[PDB]
């Protein structure tokens, strides 16, 4: 009856988990492919329109077909990490929490520290009937009641892990259970665990490679509503390869450190930008016809913008920018300034956050 | 402190072990008052030291300021310190700990909330997902089970996945509404 | 230099004791060796709570390793303070 | 083979002069520092290619009217009507540019766009010029030394 | 390599003695015995 439906689900599980990496290659080389046929567009004409330009006509319908063959292959991607991967991190979960709540106590005796979203999360396990599902300790809930079912309170510890004490020593001695069918959907849809499933999606939902799969599986949806969203799928390969995923930890091996540099570099050209704001007002004329002037630093939000933009960025610094001091009466001043700004920012600051990343690299 | 220094000095002893589990939770309670320390003695070998710690001693030495000048302290002479001087440094560090905690007891005299959204929305969003099995309104499902076919039994193994998929999409969403509404 | 000279401090203070000076693969011999013998046999914070107690304590009720740390003390010598060795070292062999 | 093209051309006996390179022994250490690492080094170059890639995207998505790149009224000689021109523009006049693809497009003030494209400029000024050529230049260094 | 080569210049005179070339650490297993070793044994002025 179901004995010829499950053994076909049974199987395209299997499928799907063998065939996951090539799968995952596949989905590579098309994205590979998309983007390579979406290199030929152009703006043709006020409503503008993004037609594909070639002397042949045969890569648009190519480039749909692509599409839809993207969208499948991550979906059965989604479906093979699920066949595969999942079983192994809920058995590694499960392992987890029953060391720690063998060894530890670590929801009888002591608790959470509350900041934790994984031991918080697994509090919902405990009370589960269908616990180590996957782990192979079928009995850590009477280990647990025997070590601190005294101290503890044995009704305590039952409620706790939501057991029934007189059914073990029951099953111990003699015992008459009656098995059921599953052929009764009512008998499946009772047996089916609704808590356990909960906290099993929960897990899936925290596990970070099942996260990175379904913000491919979103973006490659989204490359239907636009074509240049299969974009972004080019940034696999650089997770793909050793190196280049080295390079991309090397943005954030140092990431409190770079972050406060940042901000030191904002709190400098911000004082800077206070200096020009107050004295050298007069030099931030930006515009070439007399008729109009364009001043950068009249509001400060504007000054502070040109500063972070064009200064940083500029090579002398913000002296190259600004208008040339010679003659005035703040010459000397303003000279001391670009110079200051210079060595500050470019030479010193702008250093420091490069060496940063280019060290966590090395 | 007898007990403990007779175990330290008889290692291989059953008579006092068993004296030292009858008496274990006497050095339980005792064990955060019972400072011990080596030494360098006048036979010329090592002795171990025990003496009493009072309880303020501990609570002025966890002090902040206490463990910040720990700090600086440490530094100072692993860095600019010789080896010689180090046992100088250290005391005189020690005599400024003492003088710093007498002060202290003087002058003393008189996110998880992103937590708590990120495991809401795990529960709400994966009880989305739960209310058509736990409402067993599957009857629909049944009847095309019994018009059973390859089709449908792949639809399904399909659907039923996307549907997981769907439920993870949410997810993210509603804990990225979640962090926007905390932040501001 | 400032931060892998931050990084020397902090490696040196979890890979050698502060008083004793010996490394702490000898001590991690057993486990949990370096930790015991850093929290136990030589503290920082068990010398200076010796020094206050010998401070507040009466002269009169002084014991001889007391008498003797004091007078050491007063005269500013050093040499009680173990030096590349304790007790594990110094009793290796009949204990173990 | 070099030899005798330079009869054809005698310009080809230039070609010879990369000789003293491999009989010194530090020139040829410089040749082969090159290679030392050339799997680490093409891989970076594509990750270069990748990122100055995503940002000609987002340009050509977005950012299209900055990069007249005409000061005659009459004609506009626009860089990212096309994406294979906007990504030749990013990878030659952007790479090179020390401040970045900002030094060459258009000044952004007073846009409804300005703080985006401000942000644009500031990131790529940031991941190619600062950090990914800097990692480029710097494995060869290392090679060297 | 010229910097910390002077570097290294000064830092061996301070662990080493020039003459005997033993480390400072087996005279310094007693107080100020580096420096009683190389100023009134082993002493280059002394040699001199
Ligand atoms: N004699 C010693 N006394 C205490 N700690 C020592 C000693 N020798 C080495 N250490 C090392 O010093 C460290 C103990 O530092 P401490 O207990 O003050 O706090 P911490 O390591 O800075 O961190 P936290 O305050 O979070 O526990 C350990 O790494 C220990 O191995
Ligand atoms: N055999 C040695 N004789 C003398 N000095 C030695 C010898 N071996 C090592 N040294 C080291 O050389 C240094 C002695 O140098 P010296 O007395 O000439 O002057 P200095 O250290 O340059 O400084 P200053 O002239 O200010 O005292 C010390 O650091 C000492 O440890
Ligand atoms: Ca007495
Ligand atoms: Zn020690
Ligand atoms: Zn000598």
């Amino acid at each position: 009856f179901w004995k010829k439906i499950i053994a076909y689900q049974q199987k395209l599980l299997n499928y799907f988990a063998r065939n996951f990496y090539n799968m995952r290659m596949l989905a590579l080389f098309v994205a590979f492919a998309i983007n390579f046929i979406l290199l030929f567009y152009k703006v043709s004409t006020i409503a503008v329109h993004y037609v594909l330009e070639e002397s042949s006509g045969y890569m648009e319908p190519t480039l749909r077909i692509l599409a839809i063959l993207h969208t499948v292959i991550s979906f059965f991607c989604i479906i093979g990490y699920y066949c595969l991967k999942v079983p192994l991190v809920i058995f590694k979960r499960e392992k987890e929490v029953a060391r720690k709540l063998e060894f530890d106590g670590l929801y009888i005796t002591e608790q959470p520290s509350e900041d934790d979203i994984k031991g918080q999360w697994d509090r919902l396990v405990i009370n589960t009937q269908s616990f180590p599902n996957n782990y192979w300790d079928k009995f850590v809930k009477r280990k647990v009641m025997d070590k601190y079912g005294e101290f503890y309170g044995r009704d305590r510890i039952s409620e706790l892990l939501g057991m029934d004490k007189a059914a073990l020593d029951f099953s111990d001695a003699r015992e008459k259970k009656k098995p059921k069918k599953d052929s009764s959907l009512s008998a499946v849809l009772n047996s089916i665990d609704v808590k356990y499933q909960m906290w099993k999606l929960g897990v899936v939902f925290t596990d970070n490679s099942f996260l990175y799969l379904a913000w491919y599986m979103t973006m490659s949806v989204l490359g239907h509503y636009n074509n240049f969203f299969f974009a972004a799928h080019l940034l696999d390969i650089a997770m793909g390869f050793k190196t280049l995923r080295t390079i991309l930890s090397s943005v954030t091996h140092n990431g409190k450190q770079l972050v406060l540099t940042v901000g030191l570099l904002a709190v400098v050209v911000y004082l800077y930008t206070v200096v020009a704001f107050n004295f050298f007002r007069k030099f931030y004329n930006k515009s070439e016809d007399g008729d109009t002037p364009d001043m950068k630093c009249d509001d400060m939000l504007t000054c502070y913008m040109f500063h972070m933009y064009v200064g940083v960025r500029a090579g002398g610094g913000i002296g190259d920018e600004i208008e040339d001091p010679a003659g005035d009466e703040y010459e000397i001043y303003r000279i001391i300034f670009d110079i200051t700004f210079f060595f500050f920012v470019i030479v010193i600051l702008l250093a420091i956050i490069q060496g940063l990343i280019i060290d966590a690299f090395g | 402190v007898l007990l403990t220094n007779l175990s330290e000095h008889m290692p291989n002893d059953t008579r006092l072990q068993t004296f030292l589990e009858l008496a274990e939770s006497v050095l339980n309670y005792f064990q955060p008052f019972l400072g011990r320390i080596e030494i360098m003695g006048s036979a010329k070998r090592i002795e171990r030291v025990y003496f009493e710690i009072s309880e303020s001693s501990r609570t002025q030495w966890e002090k902040p300021q206490v463990k910040e000048s720990k700090r600086q302290f440490i530094f100072d002479v692993v860095n600019e310190g010789g080896e010689k001087e180090k046992m100088e440094l250290f005391v005189n560090f020690c005599e400024d700990t003492i003088f710093e905690m007498q002060l202290a007891a003087q002058i003393s005299e008189s996110s998880i909330l992103t937590v708590r959204s990120a495991l809401f929305a795990l529960r709400y969003n994966i009880l989305t997902l739960m209310r058509m099995l736990s409402l067993k309104s599957l009857k629909k499902q049944m009847k095309k089970v019994k018009k059973m076919t390859v089709k449908d039994m792949v639809t399904a193994f399909f659907s039923s996945y996307w549907s997981i998929f769907m439920t993870l999409l949410h997810f993210v969403a509603s804990v990225f509404r979640g962090f926007f509404r905390i932040i501001c | 230099e400032l931060r892998d000279q931050q990084e020397q401090v902090k490696e040196d203070m979890e890979t050698k004791c502060f008083i004793c000076g010996i490394g702490n693969d000898y001590f991690d011999t057993v486990p949990h060796g370096f930790e015991t013998h850093t929290l136990q046999e030589h503290n920082l914070a068990n010398y200076l709570f010796f020094l206050m107690y010998l401070i507040n304590k009466d002269e009169t009720e002084h014991t001889g390793q007391e008498s003797y740390v004091w007078k050491m003390y007063q005269e500013r010598c050093w040499e009680f303070f173990p030096a590349g060795d304790c007790f594990r070292k110094q009793y290796e062999d009949q204990l173990n």
